[PDB]
């Protein structure tokens, strides 16, 4: 079956520039069945291009498509703020298949996160669980590494992360990571630390606390 | 011209659910019609297709479980979903497919949630400051959503309320934080107002150093 | 005693589009089906209800040789019990089909740089074809409640699509020549 791979996963550009989004099919296929869709945050997908190169009804002139064989391209010639969205390519073999999507985000200068760590509350501890939370505030670009350490043992498999959407005023992201331990396990260790790696930091930043020390 | 999906809801694993899509401006039975779904934070996944002449096709992940059909006199497309699984949790869209002309008409979608969890209000714990940051951890609730505000809406600058994560227990959890001048930690009260309507739970938690 | 004119079918310079599939009626002649099966110039030679070897020892009232071009990924649809664009809207074999389906890659003859637009298939049809039904209509397809009146537009589409065969396409999008032999009063066609 046809597999569509879009590239790049994220494209970072400024209003007024030209965007080039790529879609690679795993076999050489007919161009008549290649379509591109836009999905703005919260909305349903919207047909942009069909047959690889034909603009759909009511779609602005700055969208155009091209390519053939295995390589297809969506070009947005002069980005407007409403164009920052997710784009999917789609092929119809004997049934529809979609690419995995390319995110078009606003580019800005590198901004390093400010990092904060929060111990679990006494109230939560009463109930047998400890959540330790590490906050990474207002950074750019989105790529960032949080490494939890407990008494300098690196933690794997006991944390979850989530990230805000790009901020509409400063175009940064923020990230929250939660390490979850049982209360009994929490009480076996002293030093709880969040180590953050990011392009805006020359060396990783570690925020930590000692359990039981105010 | 529109497609309006109905029938989404909460179902237990192993349960069944029938989705409906009422069309206007196209005739369902004269078209290639698709169901396309989108799991939270994921991409588009084609699910099922029916030809004008009646032939049907299914993605491997739903084969033997889902049945697409239609009622011509109601100009309506259906998706019968049996043996539902937690991974079937998604927004389900109907779309008219023109094959060489793309999927030009899309419905706004209907949300399906498959889970074993029972309704449960959140526990709200402080994220206490030691620019300062403080917040509220909103833990162990079901189903979505919760709303969080700060000082009854008076404080919006510097607030970040994060997307909920689904925990391995099947309960959701979110954090809401705000950054403030450290000099105001001694002079200003900070209260996060958490509302979880499915359990009729409202919590106002004061957060202090 | 005359040889059956299989060469006129298999070796025709031009083959028909599937929507307008050709039918050659074979009558009053002798046929070596093992010669055909022994060419081995075929990527598909599937017989249903009969054995290629035992076909040389049987007689029939009428033999039909249907011929057309489809894409490689659609050859599977040329079989009893199948569904899809070809089986539903172009060429349908009966569930009780007694005959043989023969196919071969024709990229060297049917594909062209820039695309060959001569071969077409029916993409839009309201209902499925009956077995051995041929629809050569080119009427605008109504996908809505408003009649089209010969005018293309929203909900009003030309029913046929070109395969646009190009030599650089993968095998699944490449052209395949297909011959369907149907075996059906007195016998007229027999094997040796
Ligand atoms: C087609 O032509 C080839 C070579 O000219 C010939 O050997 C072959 O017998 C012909 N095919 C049939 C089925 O007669």
């Amino acid at each position: 079956e046809i597999v569509l791979t879009q590239s790049p996963g994220t494209l970072s550009i400024s209003p007024g520039e030209r965007a080039t989004l790529s879609c690679r099919a795993s076999q050489s296929v007919s161009s008549s069945y290649l379509a591109w869709y836009q999905q703005k945050p919260g909305q349903a997908p919207r047909l942009l291009i069909y047959g690889a190169s034909s603009r759909a009804t009511g779609i602005p002139d700055r969208f155009s498509g091209s390519g053939s064989g295995t390589d297809f391209t969506l070009t947005i010639s002069r980005l407007e703020p409403e164009d920052f969205a997710v784009y999917y390519c789609q092929q119809y073999g004997s049934s529809p298949t979609f690419g995995q999507g390319t995110k078009l985000e606003i580019k800005r200068t590198v901004a390093a996160p400010s990092v904060f760590i929060f111990p679990p509350s006494d109230e939560q501890l009463k109930s047998g669980t400890a959540s330790v939370v590490c906050l990474l505030n207002n950074f750019y670009p989105r790529e960032a590494k949080v490494q939890w350490k407990v008494d300098n043992a690196l933690q794997s498999g006991n944390s979850q992360e989530s990230v805000t959407e790009q901020d509409s005023k400063d175009s940064t992201y923020s990230l929250s990571s939660t390490l979850t331990l049982s209360k009994a396990d929490y009480e076996k260790h002293k030093v709880y630390a969040c180590e953050v790696t990011h392009q805006g930091l020359s060396s990783p930043v570690t925020k930590s606390f000692n359990r039981g020390e105010c | 011209v529109q497609l309006v999906e109905s029938g989404g809801g909460l179902v237990q694993p192993g349960g069944s659910l029938r989705l409906s899509c009422a069309a206007s401006g196209i005739t369902v039975s004269s078209n290639y019609m698709n169901w396309v779904r989108q799991a939270p934070g994921k991409g588009l996944e084609w699910v099922s297709l029916i030809y004008s002449g009646g032939s049907t096709y299914y993605a491997d992940s739903v084969k033997g479980r889902f049945t697409i059909s239609r009622d011509n006199s109601k100009n309506t497309l259906y998706l019968q979903m049996n043996s539902l699984r937690a991974e079937d949790t998604a927004v389900y869209h109907c779309a008219r497919d023109l094959v060489v002309y793309g999927m030009d008409v899309w419905g706004q979608g209907t949300t399906v949630t498959v889970s074993s969890a029972s309704t449960k209000g959140p526990s709200v714990f402080p994220l206490a400051p030691s620019t300062a940051a403080l917040g509220c951890l909103v833990k162990d609730y079901f189903p979505e959503p919760v709303t969080v505000s700060w000082n009854s809406g008076a404080l919006t600058s510097g607030v970040h309320t994060f997307p909920a994560v689904l925990q391995s227990s099947g309960l959701y959890s979110l954090s809401s934080v705000v950054t403030v001048p450290s000099s105001s930690l001694g002079t200003q009260t900070y209260i996060c107002n958490v509302n979880h309507k499915p359990s009729n739970t409202k919590v106002d938690k004061k957060v202090e150093p | 005693t005359n040889l059956c004119p299989f060469g006129e079918v298999f070796n025709a310079t031009r083959f028909a589009s599937v929507y307008a599939w050709n039918r050659k009626r074979i009558s009053n002649c002798v046929a070596d089906y093992s010669v055909l099966y022994n060419s081995a110039s075929f990527s598909t030679f599937k017989c249903y209800g009969v054995s290629p070897t035992k076909l040389n020892d049987l007689c029939f009232t009428n033999v039909y040789a249907d011929s057309f071009v489809i894409r490689g990924d659609e050859v599977r649809q040329i079989a009893p019990g199948q569904t899809g664009n070809i089986a539903d809207y172009n060429y349908k074999l009966p569930d009780d089909f007694t005959g043989c389906v023969i196919a071969w890659n024709s990229n060297n003859l049917d594909s062209k740089v820039g695309g060959n637009y001569n071969y077409l298939y029916r993409l839009f049809r309201k209902s499925n074809l009956k077995p051995f039904e041929r629809d050569i209509s080119t009427e605008i397809y109504q996908a809505g409640s408003t009649p089209c009146n010969g005018v293309k537009g929203f909900n009003c589409y030309f029913p046929l699509q070109s395969y646009g065969f190009q030599p650089t396409y993968g095998v699944g999008y490449q052209p395949y020549r297909v011959v369907v032999l149907s075996f059906e009063a007195p016998a007229t066609v027999c094997g040796p």
